[PDB]
């Protein structure tokens, strides 16, 4: 997926957000948020979406 | 504050049981 | 090794002659260990995923 090659779709129904404001002049990869999002995910349950 | 309990314990038991590692350290990436 | 095999054969060596007897003896041992009552336990629901 972070190559650009795969899209995936989740099935939420519905679900806990948050958001991170950043700065538009400043270039960055958000791939380390996710990572960390999906290093909390389990079979009981699941962080935020953010 | 907020209203929250403790599940029932079998519950808790069970359910920990079941809790496989999220990152695992696997030598393949590619 | 239940009868016909105490002082008379080897420790090593299982007697050919009296197989049908041995193995009589352990399977009624068998059968008279498993005498029991499945008794019923604490039944609970899983809130897991799975």
């Amino acid at each position: 997926v972070k190559a650009g090659r795969t899209r995936v779709l989740v099935e939420l129904g519905h679900y806990v957000y948050t958001l991170h404001y950043y700065d538009p002049q400043i270039s960055l990869d958000e791939a380390p948020i996710l990572e960390e999002w999906l290093s909390k995910i389990n079979p009981a349950g699941i962080p935020p979406v953010p | 504050d907020i209203i929250t309990r403790p599940t029932s314990d079998s519950i808790a038991a069970v359910a920990n049981a079941t809790k496989p590692a999220a990152v695992v350290s696997d030598p393949q990436s590619m | 090794k239940t009868v016909l095999s105490r002082g008379y054969i080897d420790n090593a060596q299982f007697n050919p002659l009296a197989l049908r007897s041995n193995v009589l003896l352990m399977l009624l041992q068998f059968t008279l260990s498993n005498l029991k009552i499945n008794k019923s336990s604490t039944f609970t629901s899983d809130v897991t995923t799975i």
